[PDB]
C-alpha cells in the first residue's frame, strides 16, 4: 500500500500539475498511441492525429479520473470501481496496456516537471499508477 | 531496425545526451522504483533507501557501464543481436535476469531522457527510442531462445 | 531451438495427439479463462458463458485451424520464424494481438495436453513443449520487431 | 474479486486433491524449475533434483499455504500478508515468477484430475491462483 510519504509525494506532484492535468492526459495518450501503436485499436472511432478534439476530450476525462484518485488514496478500489467495470467487461482492455499508459504518464510528468520528479517521487507515482491499473484490471479475477 | 531517416532522428538526439549521468540515474531509479532488482546488486553495498541507492558510488560506476553499451548499440542498430552476444549470454546463462527487466530499464532510461531534455524529447522522438530499447531488450533476451 | 534428442521426443509424442479436439479445447479455454481475448472473436457469436464458448461451432472449427498451423510448425522446428511469417503479419498488422497472448494460448494448450495425456506428459516432456510454444510465440511476434 | 460458483469449484477441486496437496506442490515446483529455469536461482541452497527432500518439504509448505488460502477465499489479503512480506521484502521474488508457478500448478492439477478439470473449473482455479498471486506481489517498497 502507499506509505504516508507516498501520499504526500503523489498529492504534491499532482498539485503542481494543477490546472494542466487535462493537457498532460492528452499528451500521455498521444505518447501511448505513437510509442505502442497496438493501443490505437481501442479507439477506432477516434481521429488520433496530433491535437484532435477527441483525444483532447478523452485526455481531460482521464485526467479528471486520476485527480479524483489523488483525492481518495486511502480508497482507490472503491472510487475507481465503476471504471474497472467499463474497461474489462465492456471495452476488454488487454491487461498489459495499463502499464503502458502508466509509463506514458511518467514520461509526460518527467518532461514537464524535471525538478519535482526526484527518484522518490518517480517511485511513489509509479506505485500510485500500479495501484490504479490493478483496480482497473480487478474485474478479471 | 529503423529506417535511414529514423536512425538519423535518433543519432541526432543522442549526440546531446550525457550518457554517464543518464546511466547513473537510470540504474539508480530502477533500484528505487522496482526493489526486486536490488537482489542482483546486493554486493554493491547499502541500498536501503532512495538516498542510499542514488549516492551509491558503484551504482553510478555501473550506471555508466550500462549506458556506454547503449551508446554503442546506437552505433550498430542494424545488428543489435550480434553486438550484444556476450552480454546476452552474461545476463541469461549466468545472471539469470528475467527478460522482462530489460524492458523496464529501457523505460526508466526513456523516463530519464524525458527529464533531462523536456519538450525536446518529443512524442515522435520518444517512439523512435521506444523501439531501440525494445531492440536492445530482444538482443539481451535472445540467449533464452 | 531443439537439440537432436528434443526434436525427436516432442515429435514422437505429437503422433499421439488428438489434434482437432485439443485445438478446440485450447481456444475454448482461452476465451473462458482470459475474458479479454473475446474482443478478437466478437463475430463468432455468443461467447457469454463457459457453456456458450464450449459449444460454439466456429470456436471448434477455428480451434482446429489454430492447432493445424501449430502441428505444421512441429515439422519445422528449425524454421519457425519462416513457417509463421504470414500469420505474424496477420496477427500483428491486421488483428493487432499483443504478443503476450501468444504465450497465454501456448500455456493453455500445454494445460490441455496435460489434461488429455496425464502422467505420460512428464515434467521433462512438458518443458520441451514449453520451448516449442515459446518458439511459436516468437515467430508470431516477430513482425513487431 | 472472485465469484461463488468459483468458491465452490475451488474447494471441490481442492477436495479431490486431498492428502495429495503436498505431493502436487513438489511436482509443480519441479515443473517450474524445468520449464522456467530462471526460477532455479531463488533456490541455490536446494538440491533441485527429482525426489529431493528439500523440494518435498517445500512443496508441502507451498501446498499448505494454498490449503490455508482455500480455507479463506473471503480474506486473501489478510491471511497471506505475512507470506507477501516474506516474498517481497526478504526474498525479493521478481513478480513475473508468480505466473509461472500458477501455470505449473494447473498443469500439475490437470495431470491428475482429467475428469475433474472442466473449462469452468480451470477458470475458477486460475482466478483463485491470480488472487493469491496478486496478494503476494502487493508489498513492494
Ligand atoms: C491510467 C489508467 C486509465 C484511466 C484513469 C482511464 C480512464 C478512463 C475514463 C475516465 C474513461 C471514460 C470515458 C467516458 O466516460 O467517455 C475511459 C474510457 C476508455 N478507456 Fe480508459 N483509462 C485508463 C486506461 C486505459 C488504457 C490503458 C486503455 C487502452 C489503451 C484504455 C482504453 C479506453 C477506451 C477505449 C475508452 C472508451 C473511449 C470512448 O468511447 O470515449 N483506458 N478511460
Ligand atoms: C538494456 C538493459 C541492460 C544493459 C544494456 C546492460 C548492460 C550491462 C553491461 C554493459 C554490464 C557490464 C558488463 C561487464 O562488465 O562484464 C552489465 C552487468 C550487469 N548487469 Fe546489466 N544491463 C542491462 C540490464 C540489466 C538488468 C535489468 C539487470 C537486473 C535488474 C542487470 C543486472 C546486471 C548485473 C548484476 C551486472 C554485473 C554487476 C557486477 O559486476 O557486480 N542488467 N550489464
Ligand atoms: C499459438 C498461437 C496462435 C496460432 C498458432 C494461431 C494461428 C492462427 C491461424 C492458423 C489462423 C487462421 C488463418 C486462416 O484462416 O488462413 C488464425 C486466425 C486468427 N487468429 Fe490466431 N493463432 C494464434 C494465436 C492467436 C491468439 C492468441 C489470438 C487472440 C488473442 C488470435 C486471434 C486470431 C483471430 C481473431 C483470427 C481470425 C478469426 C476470424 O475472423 O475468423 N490468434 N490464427
Ligand atoms: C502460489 C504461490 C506461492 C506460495 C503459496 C508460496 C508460499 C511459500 C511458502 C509457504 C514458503 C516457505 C515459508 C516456510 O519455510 O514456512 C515460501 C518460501 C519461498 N518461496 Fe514461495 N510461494 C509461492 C510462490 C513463489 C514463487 C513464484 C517463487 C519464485 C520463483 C518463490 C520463491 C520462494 C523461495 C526461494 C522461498 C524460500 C525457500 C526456503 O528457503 O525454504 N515462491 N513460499
Amino acid at each position: 500500500v502507499l506509505s504516508a510519504a507516498d501520499k504526500s509525494n503523489v498529492k504534491a506532484a499532482w498539485g503542481k500539475v494543477g490546472g494542466n492535468a487535462g493537457a498532460y492526459g492528452a499528451e500521455a495518450l498521444e505518447r501511448m498511441f505513437l510509442s505502442f501503436p497496438t493501443t490505437k485499436t481501442y479507439f477506432p472511432h477516434f481521429d488520433l492525429s496530433h491535437g484532435s478534439a477527441q483525444v483532447k476530450g478523452h485526455g481531460e476525462k482521464v485526467a479528471a479520473a486520476l485527480t479524483k484518485a489523488v483525492g481518495h488514496l486511502d480508497d482507490l478500489p472503491g472510487t475507481l470501481s465503476d471504471l474497472s467495470d467499463l474497461h474489462a467487461h465492456k471495452l476488454r482492455v488487454d491487461p498489459v496496456n495499463f502499464k503502458l499508459l502508466s509509463h506514458s504518464l511518467l514520461v509526460t510528468l518527467a518532461c514537464h516537471l524535471p525538478n519535482d520528479f526526484t527518484p522518490a517521487v518517480h517511485a511513489s507515482l509509479d506505485k500510485f499508477l500500479a495501484n490504479v491499473s490493478t483496480v482497473l484490471t480487478s474485474k478479471y479475477r | 531496425m529503423l529506417t535511414a531517416e529514423e536512425k538519423a532522428a535518433v543519432t541526432g538526439f543522442w549526440g546531446k545526451v550525457k550518457v554517464d549521468e543518464v546511466g547513473a540515474e537510470a540504474l539508480g531509479r530502477l533500484l528505487v522504483v522496482y526493489p526486486w532488482t536490488q537482489r542482483f546488486f546486493e554486493h554493491f553495498g547499502d541500498l536501503s533507501s532512495a538516498d542510499a541507492v542514488m549516492n551509491n558510488a558503484k551504482v553510478k560506476a555501473h550506471g555508466k557501464k550500462v549506458l556506454d553499451s547503449f551508446s554503442n548499440g546506437m552505433k550498430h542498430l542494424d545488428d543489435l543481436k550480434g553486438t550484444f552476444a556476450q552480454l546476452s549470454e552474461l545476463h541469461c546463462d549466468k545472471l539469470h535476469v528475467d527478460p522482462e527487466n530489460f524492458k523496464l530499464l529501457g523505460n526508466v532510461l526513456v523516463v530519464v531522457l524525458a527529464r533531462h531534455h523536456g519538450s525536446e524529447f518529443t512524442p515522435l522522438l520518444q517512439a523512435e527510442f521506444q523501439k531501440v530499447v525494445a531492440g536492445v531488450a530482444n538482443a539481451l533476451a535472445h540467449r533464452y531462445h
